[PDB]
């Protein structure tokens, strides 16, 4: 509003992208990669985690003999994630 | 062609035998999808704009300038020639002067937004020869680059200053649940479908692939064995076919 | 002009902001300050149907606080301002021709004015999508059965209409004159040129980029099918003297110009 | 005298509202790449995750 | 005064347009969100 400026406002707000990545990580969550590909299609969730092993290099039987480690450290990765972005950060520079 | 098809197929996870056996039906649908697109851009749908929209500009650009041309900048008269016919040439020359400047600079003003455009352009062809690469010569497994869902293949069609993709894709459809669980017990020894997820149709279970439903005997072949039964998580009672026993 | 609240220093009369506008003045009758701001300058805009579809039509100020606008049935304020003419309504679409910041506007029939369907202008705030429903069940998959195969457009552009200008005749057009006064401003019409050529030259390469990625020019097909599919129409017919494809010939035409 | 010289004024808007507009579009490329709203998982964990 | 700031506003604009690098990492955001969040990426280095 100065001699002539002007901001406008976006055309989403944040709250509706708020609500589009809500969908987005539930559908990840949920339907899996094919959701992607056309409609969804529900899948239980060590399925899919043992599907993407195979499509690594890895048969689906490491990760279900070793589903309790993997879901822990997944667990800690995104605590420390969780901590790394409390603290102040250049992450965001 | 069917061998092209059939292979093409082998790159989406489905397998030869749905093409040898559907290939009546499914070149049915691509001939009417040929002509529902043909139909789409038979009408007067300008779902073309993005090679539209780049040539409007062009001309308005070119308005601009011409248009400046006409226009005077700090200037009694516009054309030159009255300038010089009117006033003493020490005056003249002042007035020749902001003129010179002024068309100057809107020469400039030209060429720096067509050099803007330029590397707009570059971008937008770049990604161009990248698409032809990638989609039209070869089946990639990169998604929504070439078409949504699972590619089949591309065919490039040119058009005035650009070029009009059509992409042949897969989608699946009709939906069913099923019982499924990650792996079998046999005989107290686990076992894990290899290409494969386990059904259960409710009389009894199944291997079966992703995109089409079909159900086949649990076989040692189609499975591998790996670990003992407790270790799984929800794994279930079942018998494995042995074809050989 | 609105009453100041954080003070001054005392011997201090008046006060510039950061980028040293008054922000308030020190009445010199009763040493009060008094907060200072530029008052609203709008942008018009005007939302507009097809007027093909109507010839109603609706506007948009940014610089709004709806008093603050003379004179709109029930004005709209949002915070991309306050429109006139139209409705808010509790539904929901697709958005349309976006006014933004949550708000799109849509020449609907009303369906709130009974059966007249005046066909209103109407603001909503969008549905980000149709609603989707899913249970996680940790021994439930889903299966499609059913393969489909649907052809959709991709359209990209590639080249740029090769123009180029002479400096001399842009800038003075045939006056001798020129180019003395004009050769004192140095060589920037020359570079001015040679800027332009290599774009030219540039997008050359860049269409030979685009489409010569072949190896040789393979001879088109006699026969038009292909073991039962059908390729007639994207393939360049031997009987049009065209010589291009019959969706390529719809194409040149499409494109106006 | 900005009535003297040529529409400079114009130029300059339209090019700034045009990056407006892209910008909105970027915004949505990036963002709208799903067809239907999913409702959030009222379990936050599944299977040990 | 009008030539200088016309002239300062047209840099403003152009500086302004150099929007461009803006625009390709949107593009490369685009394709970051439809090759890895919508699937698994064969791709090696382009996520993580
Ligand atoms: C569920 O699986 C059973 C086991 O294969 C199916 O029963 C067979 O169906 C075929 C199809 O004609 C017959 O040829 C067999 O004789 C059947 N076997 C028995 C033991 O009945 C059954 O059709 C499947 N049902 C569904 C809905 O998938
Ligand atoms: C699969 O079958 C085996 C063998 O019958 C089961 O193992 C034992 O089954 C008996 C049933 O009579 C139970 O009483 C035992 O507790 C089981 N475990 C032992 C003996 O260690 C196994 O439980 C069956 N699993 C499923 C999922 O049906
Ligand atoms: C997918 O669904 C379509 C819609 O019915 C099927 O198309 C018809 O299928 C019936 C029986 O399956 C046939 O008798 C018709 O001749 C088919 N008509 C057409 C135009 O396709 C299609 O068969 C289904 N897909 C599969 C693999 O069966
Ligand atoms: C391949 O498709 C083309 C286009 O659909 C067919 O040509 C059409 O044939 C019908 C029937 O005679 C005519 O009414 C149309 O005017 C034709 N259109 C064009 C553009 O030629 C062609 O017959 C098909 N060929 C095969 C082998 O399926
Ligand atoms: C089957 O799937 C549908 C989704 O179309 C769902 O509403 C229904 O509850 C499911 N039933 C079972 C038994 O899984
Ligand atoms: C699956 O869920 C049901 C109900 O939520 C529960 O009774 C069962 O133990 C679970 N099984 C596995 C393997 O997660
Ligand atoms: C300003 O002057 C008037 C006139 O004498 C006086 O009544 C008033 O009190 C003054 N205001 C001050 C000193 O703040
Ligand atoms: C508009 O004016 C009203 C009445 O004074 C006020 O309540 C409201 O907060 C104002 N809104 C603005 C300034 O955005």
């Amino acid at each position: 509003k100065f001699n002539g400026l002007t901001v406008l406002p976006p055309l989403l707000t944040d709250d509706m992208i708020a609500a589009y990545t809500a969908a987005l990580v539930s559908g990840t969550a949920t339907a899996g990669w094919t959701f992607g590909a056309g409609a969804a299609l529900q899948i239980p969730f060590a399925m899919q985690m043992a599907y993407r092993f195979n499509g690594i290099g890895v048969t689906q039987n490491v990760l279900y003999e070793n589903q309790k480690q993997i879901a822990n450290q997944f667990n800690k990765a995104i605590s420390q994630i969780q901590e790394s972005l409390t603290t102040t950060s250049t992450a965001l520079g | 062609f069917a061998m092209q098809m059939a292979y093409r197929f082998n790159g989406i996870g489905v397998t030869q035998n749905v093409l040898y056996e559907n290939q009546k039906q499914i070149a049915n649908q691509f001939n009417k999808a040929i002509s529902q697109i043909q139909e789409s851009l038979t009408t007067t749908s300008t779902a073309l704009g993005k090679l539209q929209d780049v040539v409007n500009q062009n001309a308005q650009a070119l308005n601009t300038l011409v248009k400046q041309l006409s226009s005077n900048f700090g200037a009694i008269s516009s054309v030159l020639n009255d300038i010089l016919s009117r006033l003493d040439p020490p005056e003249a020359e002042v007035q020749i002067d902001r003129l010179i400047t002024g068309r100057l600079q809107s020469l400039q003003t030209y060429v720096t937004q067509q050099l803007i455009r330029a590397a707009e352009i570059r971008a937008s062809a770049n990604l161009a020869a990248t698409k032809m690469s990638e989609c039209v010569l070869g089946q990639s497994k990169r998604v929504d680059f070439c078409g949504k869902g699972y590619h089949l293949m591309s065919f490039p069609q040119a058009a005035p200053h650009g070029v009009v993709f059509l992409h042949v894709t897969y989608v699946p459809s009709q939906e069913r649940n099923f019982t499924t669980a990650p792996a079998i017990c046999h005989e107290g020894k686990a076992y894990f479908p290899r290409e494969g997820v386990f059904v259960f149709n409710g009389t009894s279970w199944f291997i079966t692939q992703r995109n089409f439903f079909s159900p086949q005997i649990i076989t040692t072949d189609n499975t591998f064995v790996s670990g003992s039964c407790d270790v799984v998580i929800g794994i279930i009672n079942n018998t494995v076919y042995d074809p050989l026993q | 002009l609105t009453p100041s609240s954080k003070r001054f220093q005392p011997f201090q009369q008046f006060g510039r902001d950061v980028s040293d506008f008054t922000d308030s003045v020190r009445d010199p009758k009763t040493s009060e300050i008094l907060d200072i701001s530029p008052c609203s300058f709008g942008g018009v805009s005007v939302i507009t149907p097809g007027t093909n579809t109507s010839s109603e039509v609706a506007v948009l100020y940014q610089d709004v606080n709806c008093t603050d606008v003379p004179v709109g049935n029930n004005v709209f304020q949002t915070q991309a301002g306050c429109l006139i003419g139209a409705e808010h309504v509790d539904t929901s679409y697709e958005c349309d021709i976006p006014i933004g910041a949550g708000i799109c506007a849509s020449y609907h029939t009303v369906s709130s004015l009974r059966s007249t369907s005046q066909k209103s202008i109407v603001a909503y705030t969008m549905s980000l999508g149709a609603d989707s429903s899913i249970a996680y069940s940790n021994n439930t998959i889903a299966i499609p059965t059913n393969f489909s195969i649907s052809i959709t457009t991709e359209v990209m552009p590639v080249s740029m209409a090769k123009t180029s200008v002479d400096c001399n005749m842009y800038i003075c057009g045939d006056s001798t004159e020129c180019a003395n006064l004009l050769l004192q401003y140095g060589s920037f019409c020359t570079q001015l040129n040679r800027a332009l050529s290599g774009i030219a030259v540039e997008q050359d390469r860049n269409t030979r980029e685009v489409f010569a990625q072949v190896k040789q020019m393979y001879k088109t097909p006699t026969l038009k099918d292909f073991g039962g599919f059908n390729f007639s129409q994207i393939l360049p017919d031997p009987l049009k003297p065209t010589k291009r494809s019959f969706i390529e010939d719809l194409l040149f035409n499409k494109v106006t110009l």
